[PDB]
RNA sequence: UGUUUUUUUCUGUCUCGUGCC
């Protein structure tokens, strides 16, 4: 539902770098070379902002009031 | 007597007003009615929107956009 | 009948990992190292949330879960603090244990990114890794929505959980060529070679050696970002040493008893 | 919800996801099983043997 | 002296209900209602 | 909620140690007066989760949680069924860390 | 429901001895020393550095249950060295050790930065 | 009554107590799904009352 | 020349469906 604060396999803080991969994707990096400039090298961290799924943004669309 | 003087979009009846108003136009024969009843529900539609718009303005939309990019 | 005199040289040093190497040593020893650099190593974590008011859209247990992974600078502060359960008051004092406060509710219109940057710390030293890159996202309110708390901070080590676990993840390595057969490849040309391996592209492995011992020991041991790498070694020599000396001591004792 | 957007979906404590084309009896999702049955208005030749006819011209 | 606040269903406006009485909400008028969180010590280990 | 007879009722009450014949020996405090519990408050096997009391003075027809369930009230509604009664419902929730035994694939 | 906490693994209970020592009736000078609430970090260097001394005939522990905290180490000498101050030594030998290779690091780190 | 553990390993934790004896008392832990047996002793009453009523 | 309390195993019906070794 939301990004992990650490890989479960590593232990490195994963958290705080799916903003910063979203917007290295965004502006014209890809998956690929986005990986490895934010400074993940073993492919363990990787699932993190590979498979991670973001249920968040529709939890978020219920908002309870206004 | 809440009602009457409280305005009706406010907050999460949204769509049950614009459902409501939809009900009510299907139901009115009268062309003033139902045309007056379609602009009621366009403005809730445009204002609802705009809420959305101004809510959604930071991640909720840039997430759509790098999703449509990436595809 | 005595021990040997081991070597280290540091090949990289930065401020975020440490790539030393060992040599003149056993193979049980370095491995030991490695285990405490994983488990035993005194470091400083959320432990403790009161939570008051949390009208998130997640469970009342997934803030004190995050919370409890948001990594915390100890560099000079965990030697000096005590562990809670050997504490001689009551309640976290603060010599034994560090405040923490969350106060975020989202008023404007725009979602809010509450990050690890909300946590107030009383302590200045004693911060999540935000003072020299973004910061850990806790969770998202959307207007309506809060999130009031207080956590308190203790020392802990690896074996007992893993928040306590500084190392993200140690590259131990021995004997890049493989001359000991340690390991028996059954097709050798088909594997790549290690980084630290010395010998040219043209033979495979190295020939074997019948009277070799494990040495020249690779370590990458690699921070989180709360404690030093060299920091985290000196750390777990120092407990490992501590340990010995206890065991030394109660072995002592029982055997004047008797 | 008949063709209705996701944002009143949304605001309805509902998500668009839902497959729907289910019926809803005292707050409990009821679905219908397709049951499956032999085709009507067709001729069968059926050949029982534990029986006393060679064969059997079902309809 | 606690009138045992509760909270609408979609007005999310606190309404004061009482034993004995119909559960609706103050204005508009409608039949879902939660409770609010607890006053005791919720306090939880970061495990 | 409902009626059961004509002097037979149900109502939503803590059931106190004087005036309830059949009772539970159970704790009944943790729930506040009205009879329902508040969210975000400890439970546990055989621990009372609805204050209902039908009169006979009254009984104890009240509910309670499994035993070894050991979770956590996440929210409580109230509502009128179809026939007009006090309709609640209570969720309690349960953090399962994954231990051993437990079936993976 | 019943799993167990997280500090039975190191925090020693009341009553629970942190070490004892066992002679064995087998063979002459042998005795097994039980150690509580430790894992492989505290028994893999000791038996190796009771294999380094030549005058221990027998060395190697076991974890009787992963589950249960606890390692039974087997130590066997010549009938002329008891087993004990075979395992005061290689503790206290292995502390020199350890002391000097965190004094060996220590300038190494600090010889690094800037130099 | 809620109580709080304030020596001994559970330090830190919040419970009710469920039974109590002369000695001992069974207190409930908040976090984790399990009742522990500790020392009537070790536990300390915190309470949770709400001043003002008015 | 004096010192205020003793009550305790309850309990629920018939039917259908789904999942697992
Ligand atoms: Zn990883
Ligand atoms: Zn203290
Ligand atoms: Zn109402």
């Amino acid at each position: 539902m939301i990004i992990p604060v650490r890989c479960f396999t590593c232990g490195k803080i994963v958290g705080n770098k799916w903003e910063a991969y979203l917007g290295l994707l965004q502006a014209e990096y890809t998956e690929g070379d986005a990986l490895d400039a934010l400074g993940l090298k073993r492919y363990c961290c990787r699932r993190m902002l590979l498979a991670h799924v973001d249920l968040i943004e529709k939890l978020l669309n219920y908002a309870p009031l206004e | 007597e809440k009602e009457r003087f409280r305005k009706a979009p406010p907050n999460y009846a949204m769509k049950k007003t614009q459902l409501l108003k939809e009900k009510a136009m299907a139901e009115d024969l009268g062309d003033q009615d139902k045309a007056k009843q379609i602009q009621d529900q366009l403005n809730e539609l445009e204002e609802r929107a705009e809420a959305l718009d101004r809510q959604r303005t930071k991640n909720i939309s840039a997430i759509s956009y790098i999703n449509q990019r990436n595809r | 009948p005595y021990a040997n005199q081991p070597t280290v040289r540091i090949t990289e040093l930065t401020d975020e990992n440490v790539k030393f190497i060992i040599e003149n040593t056993d193979l049980a020893v370095a491995n030991s190292i490695r285990r405490v650099f994983i488990a035993e190593v005194p470091i400083i974590a959320i432990d403790w949330v009161q939570i008051d008011a949390n009208s998130s859209v997640l469970h009342d247990e997934f803030i004190a879960h995050r919370l409890g992974l948001i990594p915390l600078t100890s560099d000079d502060i965990v030697d000096k603090l005590q562990y809670s359960r050997d504490c001689t008051c009551e309640e976290f004092c603060p010599e034994c244990s560090v405040e923490f406060t969350l106060d975020v509710r989202c008023n404007e219109d725009q979602t809010r990114h509450v990050t690890s940057r909300d946590l107030i710390s009383n302590s200045p030293r004693v911060i999540p890794v935000t003072s020299r890159q973004d910061d850990i996202l806790i969770v998202k309110l959307r207007k309506g929505q809060e999130l009031r708390l207080r956590a308190y901070a203790k020392k802990g080590f690896g074996k007992e959980h893993a928040k306590w676990n500084p190392t993200a993840g140690v590259a131990f390595e021995y004997d890049p060529d493989n001359a000991l057969r340690h390991t028996v490849y059954p097709k050798p040309e088909e594997w790549p070679k290690s980084e630290y391996s010395e010998l040219d592209e043209d033979e495979s492995q190295a020939p074997y050696d019948p009277n070799g011992k494990p040495e020249r020991f690779y370590y990458n041991v690699e921070s989180c970002g709360s404690l030093r790498p060299e920091t985290i070694v000196l750390s777990a020599l120092s407990g490992l040493k501590k340990k010995l000396s206890d065991l030394q001591t109660q072995l002592s004792h029982e055997i004047q008893s008797d | 919800l008949n063709g209705l957007t996701d944002r009143d979906l949304c605001e309805l404590n509902e998500c668009p996801l839902d497959p729907g084309g289910y019926f809803i009896i005292n707050g409990s999702e009821k679905v219908l099983i397709a049951q499956e049955k032999m085709a009507t208005n067709t001729v069968y030749v059926f050949a029982k043997k534990d029986s006393k006819y060679a064969y059997t011209g079902e309809c | 002296q606690q009138p045992m606040i509760y909270i609408c269903g979609e007005c999310h406006t606190e309404n004061e209900i009482k034993s004995r009485d119909p559960i609706r909400c103050r204005e508009c008028g409608y039949r879902i209602m939660y409770k609010k969180r607890t006053k005791r010590l919720v306090v939880f280990d970061a495990r | 909620e409902s009626k059961k007879g004509f002097d037979q009722e149900e109502v939503f009450e803590k059931p106190t140690r004087e005036t309830c014949q059949g009772m539970r020996h159970a704790i009944y405090d943790k729930l506040d007066d009205d009879g329902l519990i508040a969210p975000g408050v400890r439970v546990s096997g055989d621990d009372v989760i609805i204050g209902k009391t039908v009169t006979l003075t009254k009984r104890d027809c009240s509910t309670f949680l499994r035993t070894s369930e050991t979770g956590i009230v996440d929210q409580v509604m109230v509502t009128l069924n179809q026939e007009g009664y006090k309709f609640c419902k209570i969720r309690v929730r349960s953090v399962r860390i994954p231990q051993i035994g437990d079936k993976f694939a | 429901m019943n799993a167990p906490p997280a500090f039975e693994s190191f925090l020693l209970f009341e009553g629970e001895k942190k070490i004892t020592i066992n002679k064995d009736t087998k063979v002459p000078n042998a005795c097994l020393f039980t150690i509580n609430k430790e894992d492989h970090t505290l028994g893999n260097i000791i038996k190796s550095q009771l294999l380094k001394d030549p005058q221990v005939l027998f060395a190697g522990y076991k974890v009787p249950h992963p589950l249960e905290h606890k390692i039974i180490i087997r130590v066997q000498t010549t009938p002329d060295y008891s087993p004990q101050e075979a395992f005061t030594n290689a503790i206290t030998d292995l502390i020199s050790e350890l002391s000097l290779l965190e004094e060996r690091f220590r300038v190494a780190i600090k010889d690094k930065q800037e130099g | 009554q809620t109580v709080r553990i304030s020596q001994g390993p559970y330090k830190g934790y919040i419970g009710v107590v469920k039974d109590a004896t002369e000695s001992t008392a069974r207190v409930e832990l908040h976090s984790t799904c399990q009742t522990i047996s500790v020392d009537r002793q070790r536990l300390t009453t915190v309470g949770s009352r709400r001043p003002g009523g008015m």
